[PDB]
Parts: C-alpha cells; sequence; structure tokens
C-alpha cells in the first residue's frame, strides 16, 4: 500500500493567528496556536 | 410476549449505532465492534445498554460470544407484587 | 511488507585491487555494452595497473584511469572516443556508481570515475556502465579519504595495483599485445 | 502525459502526479488552492482506471523482464482483478463498482475452493484468472461511453469555457 | 508473446488497440482447462510460491 | 516544606528526584483537590530546583506545566500559572525550556477567565515577562 | 474518568487502536504529516486529536532526545566497549518521520576492532562472535505508531533491518549494525541487527532506562493522559521503584523457578546414635506471574535411590525437568526470560535451555 | 474499590501494631 | 465449563433458551451432575427467588433421564448444608424446590426428617417455607391427596 503525506494542517487559522475562535468549543478545527 | 417490540428494539438499536458509526466516518463493522459500544464507560465504551442482541438472528456477533440483556436483571412484575404483600405483612 | 528498489540487473564481474582494498564491480553489460567492453579489455591488457586516481572532488567524485597520471591522457580500446550512451534506467540517485568521465558527447576515454554521492548535473552526460558492490563500498570510499593538493590532486593519490575480471560476459574480446 | 497536461494546463503547479498515478499534493494546501485543485469524479475515475492497467501492464512487463515466472504471473493476474477494491479506489468516485468488486471476490471463492481441492493448500499461487479479467471488461464496456461523455464534457469547459448564462 | 494491430495517430498521442480476440471454443477451454491443471501441479509443487509486489 | 528546603540549603540535592518524583504523580491524582497543591509546590521549590543546577528537572516542569494551561478547573489553573512565575524568576528569558514565543501567546486567550486566582496569576506572569 | 465539543473527540482517541487498524477492508493509508502515523480511511476527529498529540515537531523531539541519550550512553562506556570514538551524525531533519529510507544515527569507531556475530534480536541471548569482524559500527532509531493488528515490535525491527540493510536506497557505512524499535502506541522497544561483546547488555539497560526515563517521551504520555483527560485515583503509585517485574510480566512470558524444596531430607537416629538421614518427596516449584499459572513438579523419592550426592544431582535434575516441561509446552506459551532464586542453578538450566537458545536466564536481586 | 474502597490504598504505620503487639 | 454455564444462562431470555445454548454446546456429559449443581447454586446464590433458574434445572431433567436423577442427588446434598446456608437464600431454596415438586420433577421428600433430634433451624426454616409455597399452588386440599398416598 502506497503512502501518501497528508501535509494539509486542520489548523484553525482564525484561532492560530488571533487566539480566540468565533464558533467556540464548537470548532471542527484544531485550536492549536502558533507553531512554525 | 411481543414479538413486534423486540423487532423494534433490534432495528433501534442498530439505528443509534449506525449513527453513532456516521458520526465519525465509516460504516465499516471491522471498525466497530461490540466492545466499543458495550464497555461501561469507566472503561472507556458508551455504556449502552442493550436488549437486541436476543434471538432469527437479532444482531451479530463478533464471535459466537454473548451480551446480557436487561430483561433478565430486572424483576417482574407479578414477582415483585407477591414480593411486597409477603414482605409487608412479614413487617407488621 | 513491500520496499522496492528498481533497477535492471547487472551482467559480468570485475575486480579492482587498489592500494585503498579490493573493489567489486558489477557491469551493465546490456544497457552498456560499449564501455564496458573497452572496460574489461583495457582491464585485460594490465592497461590500468599502477595507475593512480588523479581527481578527488569531496563528495562528488574521485576520478582515474590515466595511465599517464596528468588526467588529460588515456584511450580506448578502439583507436579513438567512443560513443556515448544512456538509459532512464541508469541515473545518478547514489555513490556506488562507476561512470565514464569525458570532455563532451562521444569523448569518452580510458577514464572513468566513482561517484561520491547524488550528481543530478551529469545525467545524460557520463555514461554509467557500473557500480560498486556493497560490501566493497568503504574500500571506494578510501579512494576518496586524501589530503587534496592544488587543482583537485591528491598528495598522496591511491593506486590500481592490479585487476581481475571475476566473469566476463562478452564472449569475443581479444586483448590487444 | 494526459493528466499532467491537465494540471498544468490549469495551473496546478502544487499538485504532482507520479507514475503508479496517485494525485499528491506538494504542500499543505492554502483555502484557495485547495478550491482550484478538487478535481470532479470524471478526471479521478480516468485516474484510478489507469492505474488498474498500470497495474496489469506492469505485471506482464516483469515477465518479460525475467523477474517472474510464467506462474507467477498468473497468479499476480489474478490478485489483481480480484483485489481491485484494495489496489485502486475506483470505487471511491463511483460507489457502484461495488457491483463488480462482489462478483470478483465470489468468483474468487469459487475457484480458489475447486482449485485447493486435494494435497493443494492455501497457498497464494492459484493462477486462473480468466473470470476477473472477464469482469472488468464488462464494466469497462459500459464505463466507457460514460466517461467519454463526462471527460467530453471536462475537455469542452476546459476549452470553450463554463457556459456564463446557468440559463 | 502475442502481436496486435494497432492504430496510432500519426502524432503519437493515442494508441488504440484494433483487434477483437476471437476463439474457436473448444479449444479456448481445453487451453485453459490445461492451465488449471498446470496451476494447480506447481502449487503443489513449489516449496515456496513467492508472489508479485503492487505496484 | 518550603521552608525546610530552603533552610536545608543543597544539602537537600540527593533527594530531590524523589520530591519530584513524587510532584508529578501527585501532580496527576485526582484533580481539584491536590493539582493546585503540587503546583504551589513547585512553585515554592523552584529556586531550589535551580540553584542546584538539575537542568532536567527545568525541561520537565518548564514543558509539563507549559501542557496544563488548558486545564479548565480554575482554582488549578492559578496555581499552575504561580509556578510557571516562580521558574520564570530562576531561570532565564532566554533559557527558557519552553520558549517564550511558544508561551506568551498561549497565554494571551486566557485573560477571559472570570474566576479571579487565574486573573491574578495570569496577570502577573505577563508582567514578568512583558517587562 | 474526568469526574458539541472534546467528549465526542476524546472517544475517538481512546479507541483509537482499535477505530484505525493496519488491517481493513478497503482504505488508502495516509501518512500524517510531520508524524509517523499511518491512517487507514480519513477520520476527521482523529486526525485532529492525533495532531493535538504530536505539535511542534514531538516525533522530531522524541526521535532527537532518545539519539542524544545513547550518545552519552556510550560517551560513559568508551573504555570498557574498546570503542575509539563516538560521533552522533547531525541527522537528517526528516529521517525521523521518513518510513522508506533510513540513514545511520550514531558511528561508534572501535579502538582496535570488533568481532561481530550474526543478526539477532535484542531479546536474543546466545549469538557467536566468530562470524565476522569489523571497526565502524551503526545504530538507527526507528518509532512507529502502533495499532490493534500489528503491536508486535520484534518482527517490525527484523524486518525494517532486513530491508534497509539489503536495500540500495538507505545508506549505512558499514554492513553490521542494529536497528532499534520503539513503538510509541504500546510503550514497546526492539532491536534486530549485529552484535559485537558487551553491546547487548549496554543497550538492554539504556533501553529500559530511557523507556522510564526520557523527558520527551514523558512528554508524548502526558498529552495522552490529558487528551484522554485520564487522571489516576492512587498517590504515589504502587510499589514500582526501577524494579524489573513491572516491565518485567510485559507481554514476554517469563517464569520464576525455586529449587529449594526440590532436595528435602528427613533425620532420625539409630541404635549407635548416629544420625541417618532418609531423603522425602521433593517438588520444582514454577510460577508464572501474569497467569498466576503454577507448575509444580512433584519429585518422588525414586529419583534418590543410587546416585552418589544429592544436591548436586537435585540442581542438574532440576534444570532437566525445567527443560522437558518447555519442551511439551506449546510455543505461544513458551517463556521469553527465566528468572532463578538460587545463582547456583545457573549453569544447568543454562546447560539444559540449549535446545531452546532464546530463552534469558537471570538471577535474582530479589529474593522472593 | 479503587476510589471506593477507601480515601487512601496505603498508610503505613506500627502504631496500632507496636500497641496491639504487647 | 462453570463459566460457560453462567455466561450461557445470564444471555438468554426464556428459560427455553438457556436449555438449547446449554444442550447445543453439548459439553461433557457426566459433569451433567456439576453443572447442574451449577444452576441451584447459581441462581440460588443469586440474590432473590427468580422463577426462571428453578425451571431450568427440571427442564434439564426431562431431556435426559440422568439429569431428574442429577437434581434428586442434589438435593440430597442439601442435608449437609441444610443448617450451613445463611437465612435469606432459604427464601430462594423452599419455593425453588416447591416449584419442582409442584410439577413432579414428591416422595423424593422422605429422606426429610422432623425432629428437636437433628433438624437444623436452618432448616426448620428451608422446609417451613418449602411447605409454604407448595401449598400456595396445589392449594392445601391436593396436597392433601399426594400426602396421603405418599
Ligand atoms: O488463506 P489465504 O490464502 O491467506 O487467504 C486469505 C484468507 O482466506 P482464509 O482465511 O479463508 O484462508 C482471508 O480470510 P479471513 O482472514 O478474512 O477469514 C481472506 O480474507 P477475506 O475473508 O476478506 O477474503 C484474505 O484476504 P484479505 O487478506 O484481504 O482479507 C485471503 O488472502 P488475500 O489477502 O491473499 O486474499
Ligand atoms: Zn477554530
Amino acid at each position: 500500500a502506497t503512502v501518501r503525506w497528508d501535509y494539509q494542517p486542520d489548523i484553525c487559522k482564525d484561532y492560530k493567528e488571533t487566539g480566540f475562535c468565533g464558533f467556540g468549543d464548537s470548532c471542527k478545527f484544531l485550536h492549536d496556536r502558533s507553531d512554525y | 410476549n411481543t414479538q413486534e417490540l423486540l423487532d423494534l428494539l433490534v432495528k433501534c438499536e442498530n439505528k443509534i449505532q449506525t449513527r453513532i458509526k456516521i458520526g465519525l466516518n465509516s460504516k465499516m463493522p471491522s471498525r466497530f465492534p461490540p466492545v466499543v459500544f458495550y464497555t461501561p464507560k469507566e472503561l472507556g465504551g458508551l455504556g449502552m445498554l442493550s436488549m437486541g442482541h436476543v434471538l432469527r438472528s437479532g444482531m451479530s456477533h463478533e464471535e459466537d460470544q454473548l451480551i446480557p440483556n436487561l430483561y433478565r436483571y430486572i424483576q417482574p412484575w407479578e414477582s415483585e407484587f407477591i414480593d411486597s404483600q409477603r414482605v409487608w405483612a412479614e413487617y407488621a | 511488507s513491500n520496499i522496492y528498489i528498481q533497477e535492471p540487473p547487472t551482467n559480468g564481474k570485475v575486480l579492482l585491487k587498489t592500494t585503498a582494498g579490493d573493489i567489486d564491480i558489477e557491469l551493465w553489460s546490456k544497457e552498456a555494452p560499449k564501455a564496458c567492453r573497452n572496460f574489461i579489455q583495457l582491464c585485460l591488457e594490465a592497461y590500468y595497473d599502477n595507475t593512480i586516481f588523479h581527481r578527488v572532488v569531496p563528495g562528488f567524485i574521485v576520478q582515474g584511469g590515466d595511465p599517464t597520471g596528468t588526467g588529460s591522457g588515456g584511450e580506448s580500446i578502439y583507436g579513438a572516443p567512443f560513443k556515448d550512451e544512456f538509459h532512464s534506467r541508469l541515473r545518478f540517485n547514489r555513490r556506488g556508481l562507476v561512470a565514464m568521465a569525458n570532455a563532451g558527447s562521444h569523448d569518452n576515454g580510458s577514464q572513468f570515475f566513482f561517484t561520491l554521492g547524488r550528481a543530478d548535473e551529469l545525467n545524460n552526460k557520463h555514461t554509467i556502465f557500473g557500480k560498486v558492490t556493497g560490501d566493497t563500498v568503504y574500500n571506494m570510499l578510501r579512494l576518496s579519504e586524501v589530503d587534496i593538493d592544488d587543482d583537485e590532486r591528491p598528495h598522496n593519490p591511491h593506486k590500481i595495483k592490479s585487476c581481475e575480471v571475476l566473469f566476463n560476459p562478452f564472449d569475443d574480446i581479444i586483448p590487444r599485445e | 502525459n494526459m493528466l499532467n497536461l491537465l494540471i498544468h494546463r490549469k495551473n496546478l503547479n502544487y499538485l504532482h502526479l507520479d507514475y503508479n498515478f496517485n494525485l499528491k499534493p506538494v504542500k499543505t494546501l492554502t483555502t484557495k488552492e485547495r478550491k482550484k485543485s478538487r478535481f470532479g469524479n470524471a478526471f479521478h475515475l480516468c485516474r484510478e482506471v489507469l492505474r488498474l492497467t498500470k497495474l496489469v501492464v506492469d505485471s506482464h512487463v516483469q515477465y518479460r523482464l525475467g523477474n517472474v515466472d510464467a506462474f507467477q504471473l498468473a497468479d499476480g493476474l489474478q490478485y489483481i482483478f480480484a483485489h481491485v477494491g484494495q489496489l485502486t479506489g475506483m470505487y471511491r468516485y463511483k460507489y457502484k463498482l461495488m457491483r463488480q468488486i462482489r462478483m470478483c471476490k465470489d468468483l474468487k471463492h469459487l475457484i480458489y475452493y475447486r482449485f485447493n481441492t486435494g494435497p493443494v493448500g492455501k497457498g497464494p499461487g492459484c493462477g486462473f484468472w480468466a473470470a476477473g479479467w472477464r469482469v472488468w471488461l464488462f464494466f469497462m464496456r459500459g464505463i466507457t461511453p460514460l466517461l467519454e461523455r463526462w471527460l467530453g464534457n471536462l475537455l469542452a469547459r476546459q476549452f470553450e469555457g463554463r457556459h456564463s448564462k446557468g440559463v | 508473446i502475442r502481436d496486435v494491430p494497432v492504430l496510432y495517430h500519426i502524432t503519437g498521442a493515442i494508441s488504440f488497440v484494433n483487434e477483437i480476440p476471437w476463439v474457436i471454443e473448444p479449444v479456448y477451454i481445453s487451453q485453459w482447462g490445461s492451465m488449471w491443471i498446470m496451476m494447480r501441479r506447481e502449487k503443489r509443487d513449489r516449496r515456496h510460491f513467492k508472489r508479485m509486489r503492487f505496484p | 516544606f518550603g521552608t525546610v528546603v530552603n533552610a536545608l540549603g543543597k544539602r537537600v540535592k540527593p533527594y530531590l528526584p524523589q520530591i519530584c518524583g513524587t510532584v508529578l504523580w501527585r501532580l496527576n491524582n485526582k484533580s481539584a483537590k491536590v493539582r493546585q497543591q503540587a503546583a504551589d509546590l513547585i512553585s515554592r521549590t523552584a529556586v531550589v530546583m535551580k540553584t542546584c543546577q538539575e537542568e532536567k528537572l527545568m525541561g520537565h516542569l518548564g514543558v509539563v506545566l507549559y501542557e496544563y494551561l488548558g486545564e479548565e478547573y480554575p482554582e488549578v489553573l492559578g496555581s499552575i500559572l504561580g509556578a510557571l512565575k516562580a521558574i520564570v524568576n530562576v531561570i532565564g528569558m532566554h533559557k527558557m525550556t519552553p520558549p517564550i514565543k511558544d508561551l506568551l501567546p498561549r497565554l494571551t486567550p486566557i485573560l477571559k477567565n472570570r474566576h479571579e486566582k487565574v486573573q491574578e496569576n495570569c496577570i502577573d506572569l505577563v508582567g514578568r515577562i512583558a517587562d | 474518568w474526568e469526574k458539541n465539543q472534546i467528549p465526542n473527540r476524546r472517544f475517538t482517541l481512546w479507541w483509537s487502536p482499535t477505530i484505525n487498524r493496519a488491517n481493513v477492508y478497503v482504505g488508502f493509508q495516509v501518512q500524517l504529516d510531520l508524524t509517523g502515523i499511518f491512517m487507514h480511511g480519513k477520520i476527521p476527529t482523529l486526525k485532529i486529536s492525533l495532531i493535538q498529540i504530536f505539535r511542534a515537531h514531538l516525533w522530531q523531539k522524541i526521535h532527537e532526545s532518545i539519539v542524544m541519550d545513547l550518545c552519552q550512553v556510550f560517551d560513559q562506556e568508551l573504555d570498557a566497549l574498546e570503542i575509539e570514538t563516538v560521533q552522533k551524525e547531525t541527522i537528517h531533519p526528516r529521517k525521523s518521520y521518513k518510513m522508506n529510507s533510513s540513514c545511520a544515527d550514531i558511528l561508534l569507531f572501535a579502538s582496535y576492532k570488533w568481532n561481530v556475530s550474526r543478526p539477532s534480536l535484542l531479546a536474543d541471548s546466545k549469538d557467536v562472535m566468530d562470524s565476522t569482524t569489523t571497526q565502524k559500527y551503526w545504530i538507527d532509531i526507528q518509532l512507529r505508531w502502533g495499532d490493534y493488528d500489528s503491536h508486535d515490535i520484534e518482527r517490525y525491527a527484523r524486518a525494517k533491518f532486513l530491508d534497509y540493510t539489503t536495500d540500495n536506497m538507505s545508506i549505512y557505512p558499514s554492513p553490521t549494525g542494529v536497528l532499534i524499535a520503539i513503538d510509541l502506541a504500546y510503550n514497546l522497544h526492539s532491536a534486530y541487527g549485529n552484535w559485537f561483546p558487551g553491546s547487548k547488555p549496554l543497550i538492554q539497560q539504556a533501553m529500559a532506562k530511557i523507556m522510564k526515563a526520557n523527558p520527551a517521551l514523558y512528554v508524548l504520555r502526558e498529552r495522552i493522559r490529558k487528551g484522554l483527560q485520564l487522571y489516576s485515583s492512587e498517590p504515589t503509585e504502587p510499589y514500582l521503584s526501577s524494579q524489573n517485574y513491572g516491565e518485567l510480566f510485559s507481554n514476554q512470558i517469563i517464569w520464576f523457578v525455586d529449587d529449594t524444596n526440590v532436595y528435602r531430607v528427613t533425620i532420625h537416629k539409630t541404635f549407635e546414635g548416629n544420625l541417618t538421614t532418609k531423603p522425602i518427596n521433593g517438588a520444582i516449584f514454577i510460577f508464572n506471574p501474569r497467569t498466576g499459572q503454577l507448575f509444580l513438579k512433584i519429585i518422588h523419592t525414586s529419583v534418590w535411590a543410587g546416585q552418589k550426592r544429592l544436591g548436586q544431582l537435585a540442581k542438574w535434575k532440576t534444570a532437566e525437568e525445567v527443560a522437558a516441561l518447555i519442551r511439551s509446552l506449546p510455543v505461544e506459551e513458551q517463556p521469553k526470560q527465566i528468572i532463578v532464586t538460587r545463582k547456583g542453578m545457573l549453569d544447568p538450566l543454562e546447560v539444559h535451555l540449549l535446545d531452546f537458545p532464546n530463552i534469558v536466564i537471570k538471577g535474582s536481586e530479589l529474593q522472593l | 474499590g479503587g476510589k471506593d474502597m477507601a480515601q487512601s490504598i496505603y498508610r503505613p504505620s506500627k502504631n496500632l501494631d507496636k500497641d496491639m503487639y504487647g | 465449563f462453570r463459566r460457560t454455564i453462567y455466561l450461557a444462562i445470564q444471555s438468554s431470555l426464556d428459560f427455553e433458551e438457556c436449555a438449547h445454548k446449554l444442550l447445543k454446546m453439548e459439553f461433557p456429559e457426566s459433569q451433567t451432575k456439576e453443572l447442574c449443581n451449577m444452576i441451584l447454586d447459581c441462581c440460588a446464590q443469586q440474590r432473590t427467588y427468580e422463577k426462571f433458574f428453578g425451571l431450568l434445572a427440571g427442564r434439564f431433567c426431562m431431556l435426559k433421564k440422568e439429569y431428574m436423577e442429577s437434581f434428586e442427588g442434589i438435593f440430597k446434598e442439601q442435608y449437609d448444608t441444610i443448617h450451613r446456608l445463611e437465612t435469606n437464600k432459604l427464601r430462594n431454596v423452599a419455593k425453588m424446590f416447591a416449584h419442582l415438586l409442584y410439577t413432579d420433577s414428591w416422595s423424593v421428600l422422605e429422606c426429610i426428617k422432623l425432629s428437636e433430634e437433628t433438624t437444623t433451624s436452618s432448616s426448620r426454616i428451608f422446609v417451613k417455607i418449602f411447605f409454604q409455597e407448595l401449598c400456595e399452588y396445589m392449594g392445601l386440599p391436593k396436597l392433601n391427596a399426594r400426602l396421603k398416598d405418599e
């Protein structure tokens, strides 16, 4: 079985940038903040 | 004594478990053996009370295995009635 | 349980006894019959005996095959520089490759070089007639360990002491006298 | 070559198509890139059908190279056709394919049972593809006109333009 | 080795195989019956039947 | 405990691994009771865990405590931030095992937290680093 | 447990070894971005929480810190192992999560020369160093995330070793080396590869320590605890110490053997007044910690009839009976290690177990 | 009975021991 | 074997199903004592009297002639523990034999005796119940018969 990199991150861009998600706890995304 | 109920319970258990399946994205049975639904959540399962594996085959079992039914652990109304009368008389 | 490595099977084998130890070369004589014929015959002719390795570029190549040791010399068995031969299945992805040096197209002499690493810029330029077998690989690399003087020349260049052809794929090779 | 030309034609430089037809992305994608880069089922169906043929042909090629053996090649071919759902991914894009997959699974049961009857065990080596091979051909007979119509439209949108009116 | 007839656009764009595999029914069947036998014998006899890796 | 250790000085050094082992294992236990307490224990034991030059322990406390900043119980989280504070006053800026680039923006959203101790210690630490 | 948000998302992690499987009907095996985890099918929540677990290149940190730890370990042992020098290759940044090929993590350069044995398991014991000799030696560190279907570390180790060694793509300076695989998901560790004198005990001890020690692993473990919101009930933990019994039950079938009561004797007086000794029925004590399975071998006095002195015979017969018992045992139940109460038993067992060379024999610093 | 059985699984002492011992 | 019995019995609604599940398994017959010993203990030990566990013991008798014997034995085995068992489980038993004996799986009784000589105050209650149940079925007249011919 061949392997394909997943490279897309799930980080929520609103929370990564600002630090507050409008969706709150319901966010479909990562909420991990500020990594490079 | 109601077969229609037993059917309804079976299909309905299968509908809520099927819905939880939908919740993640899979319908694949090998990815949801009953141990995940029927584990008491103390060990991290869902703690689902299940009356629908009873016997036509109601529901699947990964192995031969087994599942306990609620009805077996509840005392019937008749018996609890007689018990009530006796218990009260003895209490007096 | 599959990890694939694709390369066509080789044919022929030649032993180089050097001051750096033994080096086993597996040749592709299906892909490069011209340069492998040249190499096999020049080895059978004792043409590579006591020939140094005159050019070492760190982590790139180590070059030898010149009877004069100057680096501009050497000649083929064909009385003239012979043709280049290329294949999509023979590439430089790695060290351990044994290829033909040239100053241009159809320039192939008797000079050859070992790959110290990846060169992707020599693709479709130098012909790849062989590879060094893993067991002997380190010894090739010891050819590249020297104190290098001006113009990429080692101060104490390693030499090829003798040559043995372990398996000759060609029927018709007649060494010259 | 076709599929790479399509990819380039649209300037999707952050996608990468490898030689066994797996479409991957070079980097993590930006939102906008993700929108633009989606292919529809037409392209993916085509890609997966090509993948299937590459599996087949490669198998023959290794036989010709003398890496394999006749008997091994036969067994490989039977494997391929029985296992399409786990080598390709065609279904992803067309789910109806499951209909062929089931046929192949059944015929593999049937044949394998009869074949491995006596001394012969559960081991890997049964060649007897003819059946599985049939099944994919029937599939292809029908799907061809579909892909012609869908890829036709894809090309036509690419070159003529998405129709403006939405009439 | 089977050789086949081919129509290729003068441009190299596309090759089509221009042919239908017609067979004589009783011959065809016989030949795959033969293969049934052979394949079964081969599986019986090889110590370890190594199988190809995909792709 | 704090007075005992600070009084013992570096005679306490052989005892650290037992201490901090207890400190992490207790640092789990059952939440609301003892988390705050083990945290405060770290806070007051900071300097001793510093001057004796056990750096692995500062890695431990640094990233381990870093991880609890998502704790939902305020009365715990406050003690956590306090512990971080005390760790900042011993090991310096550029040597922080959780480099400030990580830490500070991870602190920033917490300011909504209402209940008191969090706001207190939080604003304090944002003060120390911001200064 | 923690007495439209996470709790759902948490439920996935807890079953994640079962939810995600190496064996599935249909799936396209995908590698998570910077990590070595392979998802089968697309599970959004699983993906998310895993990406929480590994963040800021925690995978790379783990591989790195492990390597460094080994580097220091060998930096201590230079003399005892006759090592000329130890160099850590500055690691190719992506090598940790690249699953197709691996460079060499550590290079041991010998002071003189090393007799090297055939490749065997880390858990293996009997080796013959007469196989070959060399100087340069390499060490590779492999991190995989297990699952329910294959959590077995050892077959994985020997597999990756045979592959990377026999592949032309992977670059190693010397054919002699070893590959260490650690499964994070199950916290397991094994190794397969070449050996040289003194290396096996050092590596065993070093791994057993690191698995208890390395801060990176503790960051992983803690992040798992937090994502799962598991919290232990009891302080101080049970009596763990560094003691080898916690890791001793593990997966590996391992036995305790006690010969003390095998040879027993009763004394009574004759008419001369001389105390005379008649031996009595003995028994061989064998116990399994994880199953509570007690093999009690009743040794009748018929064994004691005519042969010289009874003690040494008790010893050698004891080792014999253990050997035959393991002989009649199915392979799935066979012990990976056998630990001994009385060090005097070490010699006969080691002999009588030669027919089963992979069984480790260890004496107890722990009286029981 | 982990959390059911007692507030503390372990307390040591010989106080009760050396008292009731005699 | 003892564990499989429990799981098969706890699994099944009805009393019919457990026998089918149990017979189906085709566990070794001689054990057909202890098994039944299992059923008598397993429910009687179980907290309160339930109709199911008593029926099962009986059917298991009609299917094979031995199973009946296996039971009557197990009733004997009580003498030793007539005193010993604690004063709840007598409440499960007295009736529980009441339902084998009303439905004919009587004279096996006779072994039981009334004496201040030897009767356990346990046993006193045991038999006491046994009649206050079996009566409530036969209704003290059919019981008049069964005794009068007993
Ligand atoms: O015996 P083998 O030659 O190795 O065949 C196996 C096996 O067949 P049997 O178990 O019937 O012998 C599997 O059966 P199960 O393990 O699933 O019971 C089958 O699986 P399916 O039931 O899905 O066919 C599996 O295929 P796979 O590994 O994909 O499940 C298939 O071997 P292949 O993989 O070689 O088909
Ligand atoms: Zn968000």
